[PDB]
RNA sequence: GCUAAACCUAGCCCCAAACCCACUCCACCUUACUACCAGACAACCUUAGCCAAACCAUUUACCCAAAUAAAGUAUAGGCGAUAGAAAUUGAAACCUGGCGCAAUAGAUAUAGUACCGCAAGGGAAAGAUGAAAAAUUAUAACCAAGCAUAAUAUAGCAAGGACUAACCCCUAUACCUUCUGCAUAAUGAAUUAACUAGAAAUAACUUUGCAAGGAGAGCCAAAGCUAAGACCCCCGAAACCAGACGAGCUACCUAAGAACAGCUAAAAGAGCACACCCGUCUAUGUAGCAAAAUAGUGGGAAGAUUUAUAGGUAGAGGCGACAAACCUA
RNA sequence: CCUCCGCAUAAGCCUGCGUCAGAUUAAAACACUGAACUGACAAUUAACAGCCCAAUAUCUACAAUCAACCAACAAGUCAUUAUUACCCUCACUGUCAACCCAACACAGGCAUGCUCAUAAGGAAAGGUUAAAAAAAGUAAAAGGAACUCGGCAAAUCUUACCCC
């Protein structure tokens, strides 16, 4: 016999079953969105064509991407667009010896940041481009907001990224009163967002974690039927008394 | 190695109709005779018309 | 009493629980199965107690009676018409006592006479618009009813009598029940007379 | 080599497995430190048995009862048999309340009475 | 035996007996609680990633804290999804036989009658 | 009861009592020699001395003295068509005994084959046959071997 | 005529369509088929290899996005055996079978049953009378390999020529093959029944159709184009990687135990010698009692000894009082 | 007549020479009927070993070997205290056997106690004749290793020399 769908749509049909099939909009668009990545561990193309030497005729050529690994580490730090790129390396720069593997690993510095939306320093072990990233970007809350999802490749970037957001909409007090105009100030200087809050809820959240969350949304104690019973009936009887 | 012989049968007919059926024996005879006629003695001796 | 059947097995007459059937086709042999006839249950006209008409055989043109039918293989048996001989009682000295046994017909070979001129008509399911479900005639437009047989209890209501262990009727539909909202456990606990101070503490499910 | 297709049951193991084995029996109580057995009474299953002297019902029902359609008995049946009654004659008059309705036999929680329902805490 | 239908009729009995206990019972409940099956649970996925009903066992102590049954695992883990496939694969060649098998017959009985 | 979740006791709860009990008890006679106190009985896989003891004190009142049980293992070897083994169901055998030093014996259910009455669907056949036996063996080896019914 | 030969149905493979399912009560993560008690640690990783290039170290479609022409074009490639796109016109919703088979065929299956190992795992034949077996009847027989009915009768690869008759008369060195040469004393064979071994492109040959055009888009063309026919075996090794399994026999270690009469006991890793640990030699058998046995002549037997229980060390290795010894014959 | 055996404990599938009918057919290397069987009848009842121990802090250097002389070296196999809380009690696993691992009813192998031969237990022989050959046992007129590469079964009881 054969399949009806093919096997890489599995995990959509189970998406458009039931239990999955309740999620908001949002997260299932920002889910099934995939866009590829910045270029890191290799130099993009200028222009789709490019002229080749020895022949003068044109050809497209494309930019395609390094298969790069993520630890665990990465996840739990907030590192860059780089990581463990497990490849092959010849011996002298030659293909006529030996193919040899070599997998490089990033450098990392232990640092310490301040982020001024949260009010809370973390300890996390830092690369260079990630620090030039955050240089450039004017700060770090900036470089968290504005990244998105597939340029952080962590999960502390996703959480501190929906901590904000939902910092951001609730409007709730961050620091302490006495003194609300430093409130305002931070309020006002990250104004060009402002998400909503039933979206930035569900901004980072993973698969097993969104179903987690919609199964306790969604968990309601069954209502016993003795109140359904005596409200139907009153119904019934207020409408054989009042015609 | 490791076969037998099958074939197991009697040649003898039991009782199996009446036990544990709805379907009793439609038959259209009896058992024997149901009274012995007992001829003359003297049949062979008169045996023209009368006497 | 309630004994898995064979996906393929023979009906030959003798029901399932004998000791013939079990000598006949022990559970050992799959023989090649007889395909019959794929006859609904609401289109099943004739019953166990009518009379029928043989169509064709040793003595076509007869009636009868059949006093046992089958429902796997589409058998019925005349009351003592298409039948033939053998023998009863047989040992290994003596054996004699011929008494002839019936052999089963098929649905084609048999067909439903009215009882009022006594010949052979095809009889429908005509669905009456009083509310029971009977057996009318098709070329004559008559009704033939259900024929009075005995179930297989074996036992008639007209002349029971109950026994020591056996109740009236009197007691058995008597208005006993009290719906309230109280278990059947603690009921018969507070009847009896029996009380408890102590409860039962909390604990968990997992 | 051993058997596989047979259950494993008490009498396979060495001397290190008799015992915490058995054949599902309950236990009605817990061991000490001087290989004794300490019983406890509230643990073994009394059986309440009624009285049975003036009782006029046999277990064999005679032939001449009739018979009667079959319809399962549902909570609703119940309901309308038991509460709508009640419901109907303190409506009529004028003092229901849809705030309480203890007085009818609900009760929002079963931590209160012993015999609960959704737990189950009797036995059979 | 003498009469081997009165064992029967006794068993049948007392089976009707406790269904009409059991179905009082659930009625009795679902006017109180309102939930059906005394017995909680809920749908746990085992280790072979079949999708069962795992019903409580009714502890002491709570499961936070618990030796044993911090040991039972409730997780598919990917390496069983190349399994519950060829199961399915399995059961579709299983239901196609079936189907082929049917038609077959069915054109048995159209071709002889 | 068998086959039924027991409730977790805490200590000070109360009673565990069951109503609707799920045991079947088998008086099954001794084969091998026993004195006349000694009652065998066949009590299922979930049942204990003190669960058999008020069960026949509850209901059929019964004063027993001490509980003695084991269980029976049923035999395994029986093979059948296709080279199986047969396995028998198991069942646990009780040896109570009187309190009251009363005595108890096994009677037989049997010894009564007095009934004889009137058979049409049953005894007609058997009456038929055995006539035919009578009015059918009397041969005469005298004759060789002809058959004796031309009257010639 | 005994042995024994045939009697069709469980269905088996692929299409079109359709997306397929998982608690009656109890037991199932510890010694699963166990009702009941106090450290919550457990996934996130370039696959490799064989073969080919007559070796082989670069390389070798397998990568899961519908056809085709482009095109096997530019390209990559010890520039060689090979690999291989893109840009581009484009891709007509709905219909229930087998020019396949019938138990050595078709799924291994009536079944993942017996059986083998502690273990992963390997894993095979089954069922035939009949409308009425509640017709235990008298028939339907007749054909292969093995047998009696019905043994031998001198001489000769078993055969031919023959006459009035089996022998007697003459001639004549089994079968396929590596081989110049084989019945050779080379290879295979006891028979019967079932099964098993030439699958295919560019370029070629023949025959219809059309024609400077042929062809159901793409391709070819200074008599061409399309279609059809025709054609290229089977089985048999030692090796390598990946995923899981084994110290219950044997090597080593760990914790708690047991064993050793008697005499001389020089104080002893002393001696003879029971039970015990191993087996230097003779005799018996090599399809045996035994896929490693039987008695003594043997060494030890108060210690570097043996053993009951439980756990650990496994192949790019374990262990080793070092035999390349052992890791379930 | 043998006992170089047996009875128990330890390990091991758990019903595997008790009765009944079939014993026509089927497994005894042949028979009776039964250690190579079909169905029904029920054995084993614990006191035997297990199923075990409520915590907080603290305490435990002068072996065993008749342990009393002496003498050691491989330096060793066994024990409690103060406090808090707890007076419901006898449930569960097996008690059969001629039995396990080696494809078997195999001259193979199995840990401790008991009298080291007794109160446990079994039969080298189916019958007929004494063919040749082979294997296992007693001894022989004279030589005692003169036969064999070598004292190779065997019984007397056996000293010295060389190498390692
Ligand atoms: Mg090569
Ligand atoms: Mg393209
Ligand atoms: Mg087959
Ligand atoms: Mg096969
Ligand atoms: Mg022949
Ligand atoms: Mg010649
Ligand atoms: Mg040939
Ligand atoms: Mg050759
Ligand atoms: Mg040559
Ligand atoms: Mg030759
Ligand atoms: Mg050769
Ligand atoms: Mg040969
Ligand atoms: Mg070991
Ligand atoms: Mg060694
Ligand atoms: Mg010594
Ligand atoms: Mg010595
Ligand atoms: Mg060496
Ligand atoms: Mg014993
Ligand atoms: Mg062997
Ligand atoms: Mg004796
Ligand atoms: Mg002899
Ligand atoms: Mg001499
Ligand atoms: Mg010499
Ligand atoms: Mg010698």
């Amino acid at each position: 016999p054969l399949h009806k769908y093919p096997v890489w749509l599995w995990k959509r049909l189970q998406l458009r079953e039931g239990i999955c099939s309740r999620l908001p909009g949002h997260y299932l668009r920002s889910l099934e969105e995939e866009r590829t990545p910045t270029p890191v561990h290799y130099r993009p193309h200028g222009a789709k064509f490019k002229i080749n030497p020895k022949n003068g005729q044109r050809e497209r050529v494309e930019d395609v991407p390094i298969p790069i690994y993520f630890p665990p580490e990465s996840q739990r730090g907030l590192w860059g667009g780089e990581g463990w790129i497990l490849g092959q390396i010849y011996a002298n720069n030659d293909k006529l010896s030996k193919r040899l593997k070599k997998v490089w690993k990033p450098q990392l510095f232990e640092r310490e940041f301040y982020s001024e939306i949260l009010d809370k320093k973390f300890t996390v072990t830092v690369t260079m481009r990630t620090l030039d990233l955050i240089d450039e970007a004017y700060g770090l809350d900036f470089y968290i907001l504005k990244a998105s999802g597939e340029d952080l490749c962590s999960k502390f970037g996703m959480d501190l990224k929906r901590g904000m957001l939902l910092r951001l909409a609730r409007q709730d007090p961050q620091l302490h009163p006495e003194d609300p105009e430093r409130r305002a100030a931070i309020y006002d200087k990250y104004k060009e967002f402002a998400i909503p809050e039933e979206e930035a809820e569900w901004v980072g959240l993973t698969l097993e974690e969104a179903i987690e969350k919609q199964r306790l949304l969604e968990e309601k104690d069954p209502v016993p039927l003795f109140k359904i019973y005596v409200a139907e009936l009153i119904q019934q009887l207020q409408q054989q008394a009042l015609s | 190695t490791e076969k037998e012989f099958m074939q197991h049968a009697r040649k003898a007919g039991l009782v199996i109709p009446p036990e544990k059926s709805d379907r009793s024996i439609h038959l259209a005879c009896t058992a024997g005779i149901f009274d012995a006629y007992v001829p003359p003695e003297g049949d062979a001796r008169i045996s023209s018309l009368s006497k | 009493s309630k004994v898995t059947l064979p996906p393929h097995y023979r009906y030959g007459m003798s029901p399932p629980g004998s000791v013939a059937d079990k000598r006949k086709n022990p559970p050992w042999i799959r023989r090649r199965p007889v395909v019959v006839e794929p006859i609904s249950d609401e289109d099943w006209y004739l019953f166990c107690g009518d009379t029928v008409e043989i169509l064709e055989g040793k003595d076509a043109g007869k009636q009868g009676k059949v006093v046992q039918v089958i429902r796997q293989r589409n058998w019925v048996v005349v009351g003592g018409l298409n039948t033939h001989y053998r023998y009863i009682g047989k040992t290994m000295d003596y054996r004699g006592t011929m008494i002839p046994s019936e052999a089963p017909l098929l649905h084609r070979q048999v067909k439903l006479v009215d009882p009022m001129d006594r010949k052979p008509t095809e009889i429908e399911w005509r669905f009456t618009e009083a509310g029971e479900r009977v057996r009318v005639s098709t070329r004559s437009g008559r009704i033939i009813p259900k024929p009075e047989f005995p179930r297989a209890d074996g036992i008639v209501p007209e002349t029971w009598i109950d026994g020591p262990k056996d109740t009236s009727v009197e007691d058995a539909l008597e208005r006993t029940y009290v719906p309230c909202l109280k278990t059947l456990q603690e009921e018969v606990m507070e009847a009896m007379g029996i009380k408890e101070t102590r409860k039962y503490k909390k604990v968990y499910w997992y | 080599g051993a058997d596989r297709m047979s259950k494993w049951t008490s009498k396979r193991g060495p001397r290190s497995f008799r015992g915490r084995k058995g054949r599902g029996a309950k236990g009605i109580g817990f061991l000490t430190s001087g290989w004794r057995f300490v019983q406890i009474k509230e643990m073994v299953p009394e059986f309440v048995v009624p009285d049975l002297t003036g009782f006029k019902l046999k277990p064999y029902v005679s032939y001449l009862a009739p018979e009667s359609e079959e319809t399962p008995l549902t909570a609703a049946q119940l309901f309308s048999e038991a509460v709508a009654p009640a419901i109907e004659k303190d409506f009529k008059d004028g003092t229901f309340d849809p705030d309480n309705l203890e007085k009818y036999g609900f009760e929002p929680t079963q931590e209160g009475k012993l015999f609960q329902l959704y737990p189950r805490n009797f036995l059979r | 035996m003498p009469s081997p239908e009165r064992l029967d009729k006794v068993v049948d009995s007392m089976d009707a007996l406790d269904k009409v206990v059991q179905e009082r019972e659930d009625a009795l409940r679902l006017l109180q609680t309102g939930q059906e099956r005394a017995r909680p649970g809920a749908w746990r996925r085992d280790i072979f990633g079949r999708i069962i009903w795992h019903k409580f066992k009714q502890w002491v102590i709570p499961w936070h804290l618990n030796k044993r049954y911090n040991r039972k695992r409730f997780f598919a883990l990917p390496y069983v999804d190349h399994f519950l496939r060829l199961e399915r694969e399995k059961r579709a060649r299983i239901k196609a036989r079936k189907e082929n098998l049917e038609r077959k017959k069915a054109k048995i009985l159209l071709k002889k009658f | 009861a068998r086959n039924v979740v027991y409730p977790l006791y805490r200590l000070g709860g109360p009673q565990l009592r069951v109503f609707r009990t799920n045991f079947f008890i088998q008086l099954v006679r001794p084969g091998v020699a026993q004195p006349e106190d000694t009652v065998q009985f066949r009590i299922p896989m979930e049942m204990t001395r003190v669960d058999l003891r008020n069960y026949l004190e509850g209901i059929y009142n019964v004063p027993v003295a001490a509980v003695r049980t084991r269980v029976q293992h049923g035999s395994n070897k029986r093979r059948d068509h296709r080279n199986v083994r047969i396995k028998k169901p198991d069942y646990k055998v009780a040896y109570v005994q009187l309190a009251h030093g009363q005595t108890f014996t096994f009677p037989d259910l049997f010894p009564e084959k007095d009934e004889s009455p009137e058979g049409s669907a049953a005894d007609d056949l058997y009456s038929m046959l055995e006539e035919e036996r009578q009015q059918r063996q009397s041969s005469d080896p005298r004759r060789g071997g002809v058959p004796s019914w031309f009257g010639l």
